[PDB]
């Protein structure tokens, strides 16, 4: 609802970014 | 200035314009289905469609 | 509940329904549908491969009607980006001419335009003047400034 929505965008932003500098790196 | 019968609002329930679903629906000559609520107010916009990106001159 | 909302509020349903690989944006708060945040990650084989790019996205009240302001919250080098952070993109150009923006063009398709820009920086607009000359006159070191900003942004 109101913030499980929230919440779980986060983690979609945060993973990403953590993603994408394993990624960065390991290239 | 709708001369376009409800069945047409029933088909295409959608607008590319202000989205939901209205009976006042009216055809496009570049074959396109938009509610003339939102053609009045894009056309005052603007007269390029949407899914067109060219003027109209009819 | 207006068109804005109403429109705004499907879109960010589609975002956490079909979300696209390197694209993480919605609203800041569910009480606040009018500021997005947008996490634009760079694709692979680009000059800004790998790049979690943060955005701002400020919403009009008559939207779709008009477009959004998009602002970049970091350090950019692109052409069609003010050094403020102000996005400059024909898609997001309303009218009060191939390109202009459009109640058809949602969200979704604002930011492939923008991922699509960040693989062909073709500047049209001409807001970061140092990046677009420096883009015709030595690629090279433009990838240098733009892989750096790679770095800031990622925050290494
Ligand atoms: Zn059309
Ligand atoms: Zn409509």
């Amino acid at each position: 609802s109101a913030d499980e929505r929230q919440r779980m965008l986060v983690q979609r932003k945060d993973e990403l970014l953590q993603q994408a500098r394993k990624r960065f790196l390991n290239k | 200035a709708v001369a376009t019968p409800e069945e047409l609002a029933v088909n295409n329930d959608d607008c590319a314009i202000c989205w939901d679903s209205m009976q006042a629906a009216r055809k496009l000559p570049c074959g396109h289905l938009f509610h003339n609520s939102c053609l009045r107010s894009w056309l005052e916009q603007d007269t390029s469609c949407p899914t067109c990106r060219m003027s109209l001159n009819i | 509940a207006g068109t804005a909302l109403k429109r705004l509020m499907a879109e960010y349903k589609q975002l956490t329904l079909n979300p696209p690989e390197g694209i993480v944006a919605g609203p800041m708060n569910e009480e606040n549908f009018f500021e997005w945040e947008a996490l634009i990650m760079g694709p692979e084989d680009t000059c800004f491969e790998f790049g979690v790019f943060p955005a701002i996205l400020s919403f009009p009240l008559d939207y779709p009607l008009s477009p959004p302001k998009m602002r970049f919250t970091c350090e950019m080098f692109h052409p069609n980006i003010y050094p403020d952070g102000r996005v400059c993109i024909s898609i997001l150009h309303a009218p009060g001419s191939a390109e202009r923006w459009s109640p058809v063009q949602s969200v979704e398709k604002i930011l492939l335009s923008v991922v699509s820009m960040l693989a062909e920086p073709n500047d049209e607009s001409g807001a970061n003047v140092d990046a677009s000359k420096m883009w015709r006159d030595d690629r090279e070191q433009f990838y240098k400034i733009a892989k750096q900003i790679v770095q800031k942004s990622l925050g290494l």
